[PDB]
């Protein structure tokens, strides 16, 4: 009985993954803008903010290379309130 | 919300600590020809509160010669523990729904054995610490069991969520397939909790005293409470574990009451094997494990893990 | 009579219904009469987090169906 | 928050049952009511209980194959990977060395309680 | 590096001086020195988690299994040792080199 | 113990000590240090006293309080390079608490008290093994990590080790505490030639190791552990007094015996690097070695003890024990100058 | 390797967990695997000596992915400004930002 | 044999719980090695898609490879649904 | 206030060791690691290390830390046990908390100290990962690979376990 349940529940599994292959790239999609978009959303306030002080370069990297970074979660909310920062930190972590 | 819910769940299991204790007396007793608490409210349906006035009204004794510390942190840390291994049970919904829900009870019940530990360390009494000593080498010795044997089963069940157990159980009970599994977890249990015939520490006749002897009062209730709490949780997981509940979406309390039922046959079935078979040797009950046991559990532990494989019915992971 | 120990079982059970049924009913009140989310891997997380912002309210159990589509 | 907020709850509630579990009560303490339980009569000797060898040898043996369990975990994970052989070949390794620790104890009187 | 890095590291050197500044008793020399695993613990689970060094996550979990084997070393010299002159202090181990 | 566990427990020893050497991966040299540490105890704690048990308390904390240093090392290297290779660590702090590790678990001053207070409460079985064999382990990691070594850190090391070797073993009247302060001084050596040239150290090791097995092998076939007691010796058998001499002036680097082919070395790589304050000083010191080496000599091959009655009856008995590999060894001690340019096979 | 035992039988004993951007389960990809990617190709085969010098471009972002020393400095300097205009009244926070 | 029938009685008489732990050892270690649906455990495994399976840039002479998931090229997990 | 979990367990995490470090008697030795365990297991659930986070609690604490008491309680005695330890551990105490005191103040106040290393004190969440979308633990499928690719490490690491059962035996018979 355990078998023919087991080897059940595989086939449902696979079933339930095949979904989130079929959405990947609609997620993949929408996960870029909104990244690019907070970036942007702070290049803009570093520059308003950074612009008396000497020597400072508006969005200069860090990296000598020019290839496409991931950015960590401090460059992302870098200006941003706490809840929005506790959820994107914290909020997988302590969901029950 | 939410800490209304941990009330609805720490609440109802004092009470129901509280009137298993009248129920073992009476269970126990028309077994013996008796008839048990009936004069203290009808049908002694007040004999625990009675009882729970009584303990807490009296003299708190503390050697002192004894550290304090110690002694106090002892109880607390059994009734802490014991209604933290309560959060993550699917009833069928968990309070604290956990993705390693089976391995934070292991956990628990793996910290419990300080507060035996702590109990006769802090009363400088050489019969106390007697006990603790062998109180602690039987609950050590008979986890082994525990973990093995709840690890045999989470190879049909998949991983070790313990929603999942409902999901594996659907279409049979997982005491068919693993009945030797079943048997060797139930004793393991009642040793686990130093219930009878594994409660030497009780036994005064075998001319032993408790770690909980140098105990009155307020204190000696709370430790109290924590062992009966520890009763209904294992045999409520012994019943979610190896006899499953099927669970309607959409009548949650079907799954509740059948899962009740189950729950009080199981600790009804302590009661009714401390009434009817004599103690065992402390050396018994450690060849019971190192020699009996455990060599049978690693058999079976080796065959749940080729038998998913052969038969090709390995589970699922998410 | 052996009947007289039910009084004291019934007493003993419906005590341990109540965790179930308090659990079981309060999750539904919190959620829109739903079943709470579960999410035990990040995938369902992202998922569960895109239904808070995808809802106008920040509430994750209002679901927007066809008619919020263009 | 809720698993930290449980636990809170959990222990406030032990905590505060002890308190007023102390402080309720009326006491009248004196030399013969603070002493240890004992039998009933005056305790013999002045030291404290003797070490035992054979307790020693139980809570070892528990450790060493409770290490041994903190590898056969992650089983029920292990078994979904692609490479069935290899992992059934380790986990068949641990558990049979698991057990040939049980034998050697077993064989040289490490399991008996008859000093 | 990071603030929590900081404490862990710092947690690791407050029980090195501890494991090496012996006050009388064998035991608490022993606890310092499970204090150093814990550290050690933390600081690679940290270091792994946080990098996503998938296979890493189980050096962890070895370096708990030895170090817990050591552990069970460390306590039988010091259960040896009481059996000889009746208690774990160190100053009854000095008979050699005097 | 019983024959086979003893086999077990050696076959263990040495599996330790070969898993650093064969190893990649700095958790599994870890792990081969910890196993080492498992399977040495038990014989130490073989003879069942309590000097035994204080041997290995010394020993278990020195080891254990150095494993856990050259842990914190492998993942300080870990953060700043981000994998587990065994090769140079790329962070100054994760050198100097592993060099510092390799010097507690070879026994090199000033993390040297342990080395003679140990070999003295342990057999002299365990004491070949503490001394000659122990030693591969740590200097395996040494030769893989020699270019991140700060070089004054391991220069002071050494010189240190010639110091308080040399000095401490001119006050010795026990076998197991001369043999352990020498192990110190011949340390030394090992280790001021690392950062010029590692092949010099295994050949410094090799020699070390086949003198240092000739001497304890020539110890335990007469059972003797004390001055005293060795100076009886031309009485039982006076062959035994002969080697002990030739292996003893080997030990002291008098030519033309081998022991002088890795002071030799050592001297010609630190010179050819423009050092000579550093050769000459090690060399000079390295007399304080030969001295008490000398009046080994002086009280068991070159002077005529007093002896006693009761050895009347020893004549009557032969030598029954093994004494295995001990006419290969004592040539290979003191017969190989001439084949002094075979070292390239170390290369 | 002292001994390159593994090298000469053709046997993999621990090579598969000394570096992030070896196969891992399930094709998992560590955090900095393009930086460690650049920086074991850069550096293979010419000797630790030269590795040192003509790849310490490549090592040097390989270093600042895996602790982020000179990204925190950037927005250390990005938040002490930012809170510098806000009792010096100047910038106010946007709309997005609360 | 009389000491297959006297030492396999003699154990089962006075060590039945050895006796069984060693049986059920014995078949954990044998049967996969002789189970004919040990192929299908692997196969399962290998068919349980956990990553995105990541496409391929056609060019042009590739014909295993389906153009669309609903093409009759590729795998197929008909094998599965009977089982 | 809560965004900075992980740094208050750290300074709980450091002020536990400064608990048994100093060296108390060995019954509050062991209190002391074992709340510090406990917090050890929090700062790596924080993390992501769920499994990593339990192994804590069932072996090092249920374990372990078990055994430690288990082998106190006999194999150690109390001799004028206090807390008041002959002024040695008061001082420890002082020293370790007031060490650690100063370095969270010029932690959250310059936001950076050089100590041996460079430390930030932005917080410990400007590190994390931004995210994925995967349908398992990555920490659990690491470790599941033990039986896959670390045969190596199972074969060593189940053979140390063994020898470390004949190794005590041997040393505890006595004879
Ligand atoms: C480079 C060239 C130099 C090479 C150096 C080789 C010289 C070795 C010196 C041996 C001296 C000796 O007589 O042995 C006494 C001594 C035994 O002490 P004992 O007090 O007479 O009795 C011990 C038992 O308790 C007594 O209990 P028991 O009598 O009831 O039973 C014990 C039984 C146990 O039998 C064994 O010893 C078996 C040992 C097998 C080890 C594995 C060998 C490798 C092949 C696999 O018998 C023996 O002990 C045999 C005597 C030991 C012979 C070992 C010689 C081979 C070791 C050298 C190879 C490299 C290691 O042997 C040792 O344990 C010393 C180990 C030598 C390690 C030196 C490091 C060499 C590094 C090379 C690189
Ligand atoms: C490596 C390739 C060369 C292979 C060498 C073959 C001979 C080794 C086996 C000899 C042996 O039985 O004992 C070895 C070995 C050492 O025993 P031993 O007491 O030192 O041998 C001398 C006695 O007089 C032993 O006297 P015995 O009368 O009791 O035994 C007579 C023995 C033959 O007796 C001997 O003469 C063996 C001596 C062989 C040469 C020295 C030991 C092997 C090391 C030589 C490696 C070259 C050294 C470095 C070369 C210079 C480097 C520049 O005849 C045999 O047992 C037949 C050989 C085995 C078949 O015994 C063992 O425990 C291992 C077995
Ligand atoms: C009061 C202290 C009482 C004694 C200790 C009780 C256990 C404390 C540990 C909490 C339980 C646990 O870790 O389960 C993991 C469980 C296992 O979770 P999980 O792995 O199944 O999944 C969680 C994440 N999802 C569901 C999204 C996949 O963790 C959680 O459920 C919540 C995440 C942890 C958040 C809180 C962690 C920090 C608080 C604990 C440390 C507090 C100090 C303890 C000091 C004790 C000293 C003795
Ligand atoms: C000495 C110890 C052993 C004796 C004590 C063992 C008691 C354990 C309980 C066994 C009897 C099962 C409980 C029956 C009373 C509750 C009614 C019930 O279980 O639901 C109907 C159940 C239906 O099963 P169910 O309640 O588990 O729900 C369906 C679940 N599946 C489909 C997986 C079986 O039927 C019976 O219990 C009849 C017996
Ligand atoms: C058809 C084939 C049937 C199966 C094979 C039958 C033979 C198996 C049984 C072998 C029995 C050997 C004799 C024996 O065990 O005697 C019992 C004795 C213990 O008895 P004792 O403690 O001395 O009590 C005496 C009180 N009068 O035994 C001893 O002294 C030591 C016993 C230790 C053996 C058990 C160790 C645990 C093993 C767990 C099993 C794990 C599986 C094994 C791994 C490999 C699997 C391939
Ligand atoms: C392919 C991989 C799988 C194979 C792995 C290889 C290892 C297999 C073993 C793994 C499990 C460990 C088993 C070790 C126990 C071996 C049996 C044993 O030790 O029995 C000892 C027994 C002594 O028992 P005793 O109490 O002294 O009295 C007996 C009087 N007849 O003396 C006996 O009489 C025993 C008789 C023989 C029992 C055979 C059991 C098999
Ligand atoms: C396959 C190897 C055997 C695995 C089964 C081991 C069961 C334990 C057997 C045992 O411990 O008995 C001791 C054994 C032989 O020694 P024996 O003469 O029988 O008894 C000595 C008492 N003075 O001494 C031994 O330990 C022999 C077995 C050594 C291998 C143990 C480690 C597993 C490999
Ligand atoms: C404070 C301080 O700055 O000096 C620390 C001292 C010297 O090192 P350094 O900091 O580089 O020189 C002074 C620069 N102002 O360096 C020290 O010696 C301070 C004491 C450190 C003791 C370390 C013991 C070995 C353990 C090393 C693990 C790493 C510990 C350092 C990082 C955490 C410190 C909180
Ligand atoms: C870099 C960043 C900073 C990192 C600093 C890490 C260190 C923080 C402090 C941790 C506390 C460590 C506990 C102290 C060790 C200890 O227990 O000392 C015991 C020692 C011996 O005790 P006793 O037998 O009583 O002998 C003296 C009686 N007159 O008693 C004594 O001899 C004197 C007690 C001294 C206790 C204070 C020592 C502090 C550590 C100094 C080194 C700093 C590095
Ligand atoms: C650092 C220097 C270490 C030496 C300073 C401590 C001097 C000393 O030995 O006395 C210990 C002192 C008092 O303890 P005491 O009463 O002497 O205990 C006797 C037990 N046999 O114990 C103490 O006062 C604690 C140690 C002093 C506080 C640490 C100061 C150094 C760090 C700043």
């Amino acid at each position: 009985s355990m078998m023919k349940w087991n080897r059940e529940r595989r086939r449902l599994q696979i079933e339930d993954f095949e979904a989130r292959i079929a959405l990947m790239p609609l997620l993949q999609a929408e996960k870029d803008r909104r990244v690019l978009q907070m970036l942007r959303e702070n290049l803009e306030e570093e520059a308003t903010v950074m612009k008396d002080v000497p020597g400072w370069k508006v969005g200069e990297s860090v990296f000598h290379t020019t290839r496409w970074v991931t950015p960590m979660m401090g460059e992302l909310y870098g200006l941003r309130a706490s809840e929005e920062v506790l959820s994107a930190t914290y909020g997988f972590i302590w969901y029950t | 919300m939410f800490m209304i819910n941990i009330l609805m769940l720490i609440i109802p299991i004092l009470l129901a600590v509280a009137f298993l204790t009248l129920v073992e007396r009476k269970v126990l007793g028309y077994m013996q020809l008796r008839k048990g608490p009936n004069v203290v409210g009808p049908y002694g349906l007040l004999q625990p509160i009675a009882d729970a006035i009584k303990l807490f009204i009296k003299e708190p004794l503390r050697p002192a010669t004894s550290s304090a510390s110690m002694f106090i942190l002892a109880p607390i840390m059994a009734l802490g523990l014991a209604l933290t291994m309560w959060i993550p049970l699917p009833m069928p919904y968990p309070l604290i729904n956990m993705n390693l829900g089976v391995l934070f009870m292991l956990a628990m019940s793996s910290l419990a054995v300080y507060s035996i530990l702590w109990s006769g360390w802090a009363s400088n009494s050489k019969y106390a610490l007697i006990g603790a000593l062998r109180a602690v080498a039987q609950t050590i010795s008979y986890e082994v069991t525990l973990a093995i044997i709840l690890l045999s089963v989470l190879l049909m069940s998949g991983s070790f969520t313990l929603s999942t157990l409902i999901t594996t159980q659907e279409q049979m009970w997982l005491i068919l397939p693993a009945w030797p599994l079943a048997m060797m977890w139930f004793i393991s249990t009642l040793a686990e909790t130093n219930r009878a015939p594994f409660d030497l520490t009780e036994g005064e006749s075998e001319l032993v005293s408790g770690f909980n002897v140098e105990y009155a009062a307020g204190p000696f209730a709370l430790f109290f409470m924590a062992e009966y709490a520890n009763i209904i949780m294992m045999n409520i997981f012994t019943a979610i574990l190896f006899l499953g509940t099927s669970h309607n979406p959409h009548m949650p309390e079907l799954y509740t009451i059948n899962f009740t039922i189950k729950s009080l046959l199981l600790t009804m079935s302590f009661l009714w094997i401390r009434a009817s078979y004599p103690r065992f040797r402390y050396d018994q009950l450690m060849h019971l494990l190192w020699k009996n046991f455990l060599p049978l559990t690693l058999a079976l532990c080796m065959w749940h893990v080729s038998l998913p494989i052969l038969t090709s019915g390995i589970p699922p992971q998410t | 009579m052996w009947f007289e120990v039910l009084p004291g079982i019934a007493v003993m059970g419906v005590c341990l219904f109540i965790p179930g049924m308090a659990t079981a009913r309060i999750h539904r009140f919190s959620n829109g009469g739903k079943e709470k989310r579960v999410a035990h891997y990040p995938y369902q997380w992202y998922l569960m987090e895109r239904d808070r912002r995808v809802s106008g309210v920040n509430r994750s159990y209002v679901s927007k169906g066809l008619e919020n589509i263009d | 928050m809720n698993l930290m907020l449980a636990l809170l709850t959990n222990f406030t509630l032990a905590t505060l049952l002890v308190i007023i579990a102390f402080w309720l009560p009326q006491l009248n303490v004196y030399s013969e009511k603070t002493s240890p339980y004992e039998c009933g009569f005056d305790p013999m000797g002045s030291a404290r209980l003797p070490f035992s060898m054979k307790f020693f040898l139980v809570a070892i043996t528990f450790l060493l194959f409770d290490l041994e369990i903190a590898l056969l975990l992650p089983l029920p994970w292990a078994s979904q990977t692609a490479n069935l052989n290899t992992m059934l070949t380790m986990a068949l390794f641990l558990i049979i060395l698991l057990a040939v620790s049980l034998a050697y104890e077993w064989t040289q009187k490490g399991l008996e309680w008859t000093e | 590096m990071s603030m929590v890095y900081m404490n862990i590291m710092m947690a690791f050197t407050v029980s090195l001086v501890g494991l090496l500044m012996y006050r009388s008793h064998l035991m608490s020399s022993l606890l310092c020195l499970e204090g150093m695993m814990l550290s050690l613990f933390v600081m690679a689970a940290l270091t792994i988690l946080n990098s996503h060094f998938t296979l890493a996550s189980m050096m962890p979990i070895i370096l708990l299994v030895f170090a817990a084997c050591e552990a069970a070393l460390g306590l039988s010299l010091l259960v040896m040792v009481s059996n000889t002159y009746g208690t774990d202090y160190v100053q009854n181990l000095n008979l050699l080199q005097c | 113990m019983n024959p086979i566990i003893f086999i077990i427990i050696l076959l263990t020893i040495m599996l330790g000590t070969i898993i650093v050497m064969i190893s990649s991966h700095w958790l599994l040299v870890w792990i081969g240090f910890e196993m080492n540490m498992l399977a040495i105890i038990p014989i130490m704690m073989k003879n069942h006293n309590p000097r035994a048990t204080e041997a290995s308390t010394k020993y278990f904390l020195t080891q254990s309080t150095a494993s856990m240093l050259l842990m914190m090392a492998v993942i300080i290297n870990l953060m700043f390079s981000g994998q587990w290779t065994v090769m140079k660590l790329f962070n100054p702090m994760a050198s100097m608490l592993m060099t510092m590790a390799l010097a507690m678990k070879l026994g090199m001053a000033p993390f040297h008290f342990w080395v003679p207070e140990v070999t003295q409460g342990i057999p002299l079985s365990s004491g070949l093994i503490l001394l000659t064999w122990q030693k591969l382990a740590p200097m395996s990691v040494l030769y893989q990590i020699f270019p991140s070594i700060n070089l004054n850190l391991i220069l002071t090391l050494s010189v240190l080790s010639i110091l308080i070797g040399g000095w401490g073993g001119l006050n010795q009247t026990q076998l197991r505490k001369i043999m352990a302060y020498s192990s110190i001084a011949h340390m030394g050596w090992m280790t001021a030639v690392l950062p010029y040239n590692p092949t010099m150290t295994l050949l410094n090791l090799i020699i070390y190791i086949i003198m240092t097995s000739t001497m304890f092998t020539m110890f335990m076939a007469n059972s003797t552990t004390t001055t005293l007691s060795l100076s009886h010796t031309w009485n039982k058998t006076p062959i035994m007094t002969v080697l002990i001499l030739a292996t003893l002036l080997s030990m002291g680097g008098l030519p033309p015996l081998s022991g002088f082919m890795p002071k030799w070395m050592i001297i010609q790589e630190m010179t050819k690097n423009n050092s000579i304050i550093l050769p000459t000083f090690m060399a000079i010191t390295a007399l304080l070695n030969l001295y008490f080496y000398m009046r080994l000599t002086y009280s068991t091959t070159l002077t005529m003890f007093p002896s006693t009655n009761n050895m009347k009856m020893k004549w009557q008995f032969p030598l029954m024990k093994k004494m295995t590999f001990l006419p290969t060894m004592v040539v290979l001690s003191t017969m190989m100058l001439p084949l002094t340019p075979m070292l390239s096979v170390l290369e | 390797p002292f001994f390159d035992v593994q090298k000469r039988l053709g046997v993999d004993l621990d090579r598969w967990m000394t570096i992030q951007s070896a196969e891992q389960p399930h094709k998992i990809p560590s955090r900095c695997h393009a930086f460690e990617k650049e920086w074991i190709e850069c550096a293979h085969g010419i000797g630790s000596i030269r590795a040192e010098k003509e790849c310490k471009i490549e090592f040097e972002d390989f270093r600042e992915c895996l602790l982020r020393q000179k990204t925190m400095k950037r927005l250390h300097a990005i938040r002490r400004q930012r809170e510098k205009l806000i009792k010096e009244g100047k910038y106010t926070p946007p709309p997005h930002h609360s | 044999a009389e000491r297959v029938a006297a030492f396999l009685k003699n154990v089962w008489a006075k060590e039945p719980v050895l006796v069984a732990s060693f049986a059920i050892a014995g078949l954990a270690v044998i049967l996969p090695t002789l189970s004919p649906y040990t192929k299908y455990s692997l196969m399962i495994n290998r068919a349980t898609p956990y990553n995105y399976p990541v496409p391929l840039r056609d060019d042009g002479n590739m014909p295993d490879v389906p153009s669309h998931p609903q093409d009759p090229q590729g795998p197929s997990l008909e094998w599965l649904k009977r089982l | 206030m809560m965004l900075y979990i992980v740094f208050i367990l750290s300074v709980i995490f450091v002020m536990g060791f400064v608990g048994f470090s100093s060296k108390p008697s060995p019954i509050y030795g062991g209190l002391g690691l074992i709340v510090s365990g406990g917090v050890g297991c929090g700062i790596v659930l924080n993390f992501g290390g769920s499994f990593l986070g339990l192994m804590v609690f069932l072996i090092y604490l249920g374990g372990m830390m078990v055994v430690f008491g288990y082998t106190t309680a006999m194999a150690t005695e109390q001799y004028p046990e206090i807390w008041l330890s002959n002024k040695a551990v008061l001082g420890a105490f002082v020293t370790g908390l007031l060490m650690e005191f100063f370095m969270v103040y010029y932690v959250l106040k310059d936001k950076e100290v050089e100590v041996v290393f460079e430390f930030n004190g932005l917080g410990d969440w400007v590190i994390y990962d931004t995210g994925d979308s995967g349908f398992f633990s990555e920490e659990a499928m690491g470790i599941a690979a033990l039986y896959s690719y670390g045969t190596w490490l199972v074969i060593v690491t189940g053979w140390s376990l063994l020898i470390g059962v004949v190794v005590i035996m041997e040393i505890t018979r006595g004879n």
